[PDB]
């Protein structure tokens, strides 16, 4: 079946000109069908940006003040949103489209003069029948971030809270019950990974 | 341009329960070709927005029939028959009769539940966070419904307000419950000059404040 993956440099500056790639398998995009990128901004509202037609000719929203256009490549069978000078107001999530039926992840973009920073990994360790423990990822930039417990392997019973920005920096906590007799006799560490500046992170949760 | 409203923002409905969501249109969406291209898509959380419904009242593959959408010229509406818990998020309305295209804002369909209380956990600064200056209290309130709950973050018996940073989940579908984190952030000085830390959360659950503390 078609699939569709989006992918672009994640963060930038304003004034940046730039382009984010939509992939597209199992069907070409010279056959049939308009292709197309939508935005979603913080707040969840989504925004029709454009498409290409599969003859290469494109349609614009022209109730837009972003200077764009869209363009391809019919031999590795991608399309393109070229965003010729971002502003903060166009940071969002973009996605593209067949149409409507298909579409991709997304991608996420942001438009910030704040300098990337790897985060601070802080384990949270307790002071009944359960237990609790949590993860601390804070003031990194940009996202997104990773979490996982005991490499993904443990995932029942945990709580990955969006992040929220304070000051152009990130922060993240995750929750994560287990039973009493379960820890600490066995451990379990905490496993943050921040692409954006290379880092990886493997905490694991001690008591007191 | 055409501007599509829905109704309500918000909707909770009864697992098998039937649901459905209205969307109203600033203009007639018929096109030449006698079409209404009047279209729903469904986003579930940390997923990406996925068609149900288009052109009015065809149904897209794999979608199941409990699904249905109908209307009449510039109101338009989505059924949904016997409601489960997969079926949880932000539901559009979207319209290519016209350039540009256009979305509705969204309708956010919540599971009715039974009322649930927090289970509430406080957590101390980390020795790691506390070497760097950093002093942050960590309080979770998981596995409660509703969604609405307030907190309060109390320093040896009063109250603070500066330095809280709140995050909320989205509607677990495993049990149709909800989660919250909040942080109180301070320095290491104003930290270690007090003694009792304590995590004061409000809901419909109970009368009374959930409290969870601890002392320095
Ligand atoms: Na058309």
């Amino acid at each position: 079946d078609v699939q569709l993956q989006e992918s672009g440099p994640g963060l930038v500056k304003p004034s940046q000109s730039l382009s984010l790639t939509c992939t597209v398998t199992g069907y070409s995009i010279t056959s049939n069908y308009a292709w197309n990128w939508i935005r979603q901004f913080p707040g969840n509202k989504l925004e029709w940006m454009g498409f290409i037609s599969s003859y290469g000719t494109t349609t614009y929203n022209p109730s837009l003040k972003s200077r764009f256009s869209i363009t391809r490549d019919t031999s590795k069978n991608q399309f393109f949103l070229q965003l010729h000078s971002v502003t903060i107001e166009d940071t969002g999530t973009y996605f593209c489209t067949r149409e409507g039926d298909y579409w991709g992840q997304g991608t996420t973009l942001t438009v910030s003069s704040a300098k990337t920073t790897a985060p601070s990994v802080y384990p949270l360790a307790p002071v009944g029948s359960s237990v609790t423990l949590g993860c601390l990822v804070k003031g990194y930039f940009p996202e997104p971030v990773t979490l996982t417990w005991n490499s993904g392997s443990l995932s029942s019973g945990v709580h990955t809270f969006p992040a929220v920005l304070q000051s152009d920096l990130y922060t993240l906590s995750s929750s994560v019950t287990v039973t009493s007799s379960t820890w600490p006799s066995q451990s379990i560490t905490c496993n943050v990974a921040h692409p954006a500046s290379s880092t990886k992170v493997d905490k694991k949760i001690e008591p007191s | 341009d055409v501007v599509l409203t829905q109704t309500p923002l918000s909707l909770p409905v009864s697992l098998g329960d039937q649901a459905s969501i209205s969307c109203r249109s600033s203009q007639r969406l018929v096109h030449s070709n006698g079409n209404i291209y009047l279209h729903w898509f469904l986003q579930k959380p940390g997923q990406s927005p996925k068609l149900l419904i288009y052109k009015l009242s065809s149904r897209f593959s794999g979608v199941p029939d409990r699904f249905s959408g109908s209307g009449s010229g510039t109101d338009f509406t989505l059924k949904i028959s016997r409601v489960e818990s997969e079926d949880l998020g932000i539901y559009y309305c979207s319209q290519t009769t016209h350039v540009p295209y256009t979305f509705g804002g969204g309708t956010k369909l919540e599971i009715k539940r039974a009322d649930a209380a927090p289970t509430v956990s406080i957590f101390p600064p980390s020795s790691e966070q506390l070497t760097s200056g950093g002093a942050s209290v960590v309080c979770f309130l998981n596995n409660f419904y509703p969604k609405d709950i307030n907190v309060k973050w109390k320093i040896d018996g009063s109250e603070r307000q500066n330095g809280v940073l709140n995050s909320w989940t989205d509607q677990d579908s495993k049990d149709s419950t909800y989660s919250m984190s909040s942080t109180l952030t301070l320095t290491k000085d104003e930290y270690e000059r007090h003694n009792s830390y304590t995590c004061e959360a409000t809901h419909k659950t109970s009368t009374s404040p959930i409290v969870k503390s601890f002392n320095r």
